[PDB]
């Protein structure tokens, strides 16, 4: 299961500041909200009927604080906007977190139209660059500003556990009403791509909560039994990206197959003799807590 | 942060699995660190050494049944050196007392069970803490239902 | 004598505050040592790390009330980065099952409830032992009612 | 291989001592180590410290007797500063609420009491854990009656 | 609330030793004990209506002990007259508990006419010296003596834990029966007495139970705020007196007011400039656990 | 109280290897199995009419895993014929636990007609030769053989905690079907054996469970309370054999007396004078968990 909030300012055309956010659990939206230019404050434009925001007391009041994100944002583009080599279109401040089958974490980082920016660091109680490029200290992304506290409370508590006991709640007043869950079908072919030695892709078929994570494994660290033993310790391959697996910004080749609620995966990897037992792909998902899966030539 | 070093877990049974006793350690004040597996829903423990090992569960039930319910809770150890469980901690209850409903009314009943002592393990020992009726489970709430073991 | 340089407390309830559930450390065998602070009733933890909380209760009632009386014990955490009391662990009791005095004697009852666990804290952390019914309270004995947690 | 090196014990109750509660040692997953002595059927601390105290008595009863029958269980001190029983923790539980079988039938009663705590010992001293009903102690099972301390 | 015991054997006039003991619960009288020289034996010649000393386990038995105490301390006074630089007209052993607030404790020393003799420590178990003059190593002071298992057993005991249980019994019985817990008034005045440069006084009015004690802390430690924390640490300024706060012995200006059952309190204190903050008076009673109380200059 | 199980194989006369199984409780015959060579299987010959099987969870089943070690320990002999400097009539699996007195422990060793070969010691997890001259490493007695993993399971898991469980069913079981427990009379005599200084002797008299158990301890160790505590530590004088106390084939000098159920032992110390307190009997039985003896020069 997945719960994700979006909030987003832009610049739009020429003038005006937009706002946005949204509130999604898995791929169902659960609530839009946008800033009212007329009024000066934000405006509930969607509900989803199954969501009782009653019966889930760790979904942020205020409508999730949009008045206050909407305008400390709008204040963090501008400045950012100032020297004129970030200048960006838009802002945006991604948080939620994830029950992906054995895995779970939290998330919440801040991206530009131009790419992720920083990401909040429950521990260090600070912002961290997401890039080599670094990013500007000023608005909502500094201890300098005079709202820090705020930031620390919304984003930094939802992060550390406030979002972890929310989508619990969503998962019990959504039960009925959504996709129901759906298996996949997972098969890993061993095909080369010429110029290199080999290559390994792991294809997990129609599966319905959309959150699929991979963990690539060399097979001697399953020394003969195939099952991914929960707290057991694995070396285990990193990909690269500015993102990390969990994140919705992680690159995951996923499409929501022909006309159905169920979703597709296709993860290839670079089998370079840098290795010594060739990896084996470890699917994590709601339905199969924690699946192996091997063979390669092309199984 | 190190959570500390020592091998450690503290897992929640699961709500969305009704009928059953699932137990978890991706919630909220949950833990599974230093070595410790949840494995086949058992815990197995990493190294040599003293353990404390406890669980709660909580037991609920709309009026009362027929004859006579018994409700057990117990933690078994199944030995590295002798593959068998055999019970470290253990206790019953008697929740209906046959009073069985009259005919009118019959109000709800909840009985939680403690459990918990120190013990001896071998690297490799498999805990587990099951019941014998987890159709009267009650995880509703949060902190009802739970299973954890530290090493002192 | 060094009580060890752990941080630990073990409170005991103050049966002169009746009415109410009331947490001291000015007694007999009871503890409050080395960083640990009890502040507005509740526990303070002075440092990050693996701790072991419990608590126990013992309400007493004369006879039986009316419909039906729910007991409930609870031990919560307010996080230093999350002021929001969530559940640790928690436990329910239904003494009288609506037996309710047919209208001769009624005896006493008496029930208790034992809470315990290992949790990971962070320094600032406030832990709370509540009961929802402390007109019940039985801290008439000695070791009756306790709150306590030791840093493993 | 090392226990740990820590004082500690885990006894159990003799089944082969109907009547009363007598505490052994001598079986399958038992403690008494690293100094502390199970002497007149008391534990007895080899040092100064904190230590983890705790115990769990079953009892069961067919059927339901006269009146009202009162279970206590309770862990007491005697240190060597002051020769005399003091309660340490204690709780009470009432089974048969005067029910008293009608005179057809009358199903078998179960009762688990669990007590725990930590505390500041010296070396010397004696800890008690005893009951008031020991004919209705149920040692049948395996870990159903146990007392403990292991020193943190 | 306070649990005294006192004990005293005098050598009268000419003659033989007298010999008393009181049993103080607060200020309340609750035994009267005297030695009987027809009879060789102690008498109880006042018992207070309200206390059951049947309901009352850990008050010692054998009336308080009396005959083993009395013949004791004679003895041990006998011994330290023969060294004519000793002699003395009385000897006490004063022992008992309290719990003043947040503060607790237990005591149990014995004092001359002459002042403070020696103090007797649960940990170490046995007498240390009050005063820099030191104590005769004789009677009911030395391990040396027959008796000494005795002392240990009934002085040690009730000092170690004894007291502070027996005390909560009393309290039970007395709850109806003795003055009502009365609440004072504070003030900390910042006078100066002319030679030296600042003096702080802290004066607390008319409050029941006639046990207080003060603490002076400089105002750095609370750190803006101005609560005392319980388990917290805190630098205080000790006072100077052979006696240690919380035994009868230590100095308190104390005075019951006017007609009336609740009593009033001045504690001075020498601003010297060797600290560097101003402390600030904490107050220790049954009514408020324990409040801090500021300003100087004359507030 | 005690549990033994032997397993033997004999070369007999001349051809083939016999095999037998005994399940001794106490000293009450309880299984008697033989390997049929018509058959070529094991043979249940006798079953105690008080034990029931089924109510014994933790006795080997496939009684008692026989064709196992019959097969096993009959490779086993044979490979250690082939060393003509070993051969031996027959080989027997000793295993089993006991509950005498305060004692208690358990124990799997492997004999030869020619004496004691190898121990199986439960923290290794290994055999350990219980001569100076060592064993062959062949068969059942090294990690090398094919079925080292089922001795492990099947004697190291016995040994570890089966039988220690076990022999509390056996005991229920036999409750009433067996000798009541009959206290023994103790005595300790100071004789002398002339070239020797002196010589000291425990004498038990009497006693049914036939498991008895003797400590040899300088009585300054009693600091003059002559108990025994059991979690105390005691320095014990011990005794020279190959075989362990509590292993059946430790040396003490037990006959079943005269005409009754009862048992006698006699064990006698040579009182050299490399001491400095002169030991006192320790007697470990049923009865009587743990009782001192004293006195020499013949009491
Ligand atoms: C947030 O919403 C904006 C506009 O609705 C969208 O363009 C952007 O991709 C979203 N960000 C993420 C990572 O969900
Ligand atoms: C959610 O909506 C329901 C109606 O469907 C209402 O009765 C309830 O009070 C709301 N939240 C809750 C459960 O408190
Ligand atoms: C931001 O603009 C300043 C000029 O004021 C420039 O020196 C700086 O490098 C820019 N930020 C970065 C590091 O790209
Ligand atoms: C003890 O009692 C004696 C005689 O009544 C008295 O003179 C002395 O001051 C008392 N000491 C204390 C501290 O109560
Ligand atoms: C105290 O006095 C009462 C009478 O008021 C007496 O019955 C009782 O035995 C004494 N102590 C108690 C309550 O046992
Ligand atoms: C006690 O008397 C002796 C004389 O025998 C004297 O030397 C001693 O100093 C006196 N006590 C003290 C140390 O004041
Ligand atoms: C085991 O059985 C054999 C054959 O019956 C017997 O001779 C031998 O003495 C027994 N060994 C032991 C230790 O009881
Ligand atoms: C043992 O034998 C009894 C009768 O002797 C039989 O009824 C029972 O089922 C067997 N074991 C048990 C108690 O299951
Ligand atoms: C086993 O036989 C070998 C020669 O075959 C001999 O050297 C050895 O000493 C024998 N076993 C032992 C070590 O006693």
């Amino acid at each position: 299961i997945t719960l994700k909030y979006n909030y987003t300012v832009t610049l739009k055309d020429d003038g005006l500041y937009d706002g946005v956010f949204y509130d999604h659990y898995n791929d169902q939206l659960v609530t839009k909200i946008s800033y009212n230019h007329e009024t000066r404050h934000g405006n509930v434009n969607f509900r989803a009927d199954w969501f009782n925001i009653s019966r889930s007391p760790h979904t942020p009041g205020n409508d999730y604080n949009f008045n206050f994100w909407y305008s400390l944002m709008k204040e963090t583009l501008e400045e950012i906007n100032k020297n004129d080599s970030t200048k960006t279109t838009s802002l945006s401040l991604i948080t939620g977190c994830y029950e992906t089958g054995l895995l779970f974490g939290s998330y919440g980082y801040v991206e530009t139209a131009n790419g992720p920016l920083a990401r909040y660091h429950t521990g260090d109680k600070r912002f961290t660059k997401m890039t080599h490029k670094g990013f500007p200290k000023v608005g909502m992304l500094t201890v300098k500003n005079t709202l820090w506290k705020d930031v620390k409370a919304y984003l930094g508590g939802f992060e550390y556990m406030g979002c972890s006991l929310a989508i619990l709640d969503y998962q019990k007043m959504a039960k009925g009403k959504i996709p129901k869950d759906t298996t996949p079908t997972v098969k890993v072919t061993g095909n080369e791509l010429e110029d290199g030695n080999m290559t390994l892709e792991c294809t997990v078929n129609s599966f319905y909560p959309p959150d699929v994570i991979t963990k690539w494994i060399e097979s001697e660290h399953f020394k003969g039994e195939y099952k991914y033993v929960n707290g057991r310790y694995y070396p285990e391959w990193g990909r690269k990206s500015n993102y990390e697996p969990g994140e919705p910004g992680f690159p995951w080749n996923i499409k929501k197959d022909k006309d159905a609620n169920t979703y597709s995966l296709t993860d290839l990897v670079r089998t370079t003799s840098k290795m010594s037992s060739q990896p084996v792909c470890v699917v994590f998902h709601d339905t199969l807590e924690a699946q192996v899966y091997t063979c390669s030539e092309g199984c | 942060r190190t959570p500390s070093d020592k091998p450690v877990a503290h897992v929640v049974a699961n709500p969305q699995a009704e009928g059953q006793l699932q137990w978890l350690n991706r919630r909220a004040n949950a833990l599974l660190a230093n070595g410790v597996e949840l494995r086949d829903n058992q815990l197995v423990v990493p190294s040599e050494g003293l353990y404390l090992i406890y669980s709660q569960v909580l037991f609920k039930g709309q009026g009362c049944p027929s004859t006579h319910v018994l409700l057990t809770h117990t933690i078994s150890r199944i030995a590295v050196s002798y593959q068998t469980k055999v019970n470290l901690l253990s206790a019953i209850k008697s929740p209906c007392q046959r009073e069985t409903p009259e005919g009118a009314e019959a109000k709800p009943w909840y009985e939680p069970i403690y459990l918990g002592g120190v013990f001896q393990l071998e690297k490799g020992d498999r805990l587990s803490a099951e019941i014998n009726r987890p159709d009267y489970l009650l995880f509703a709430e949060s902190g009802q239902v739970y299973f954890g073991i530290i090493a002192l």
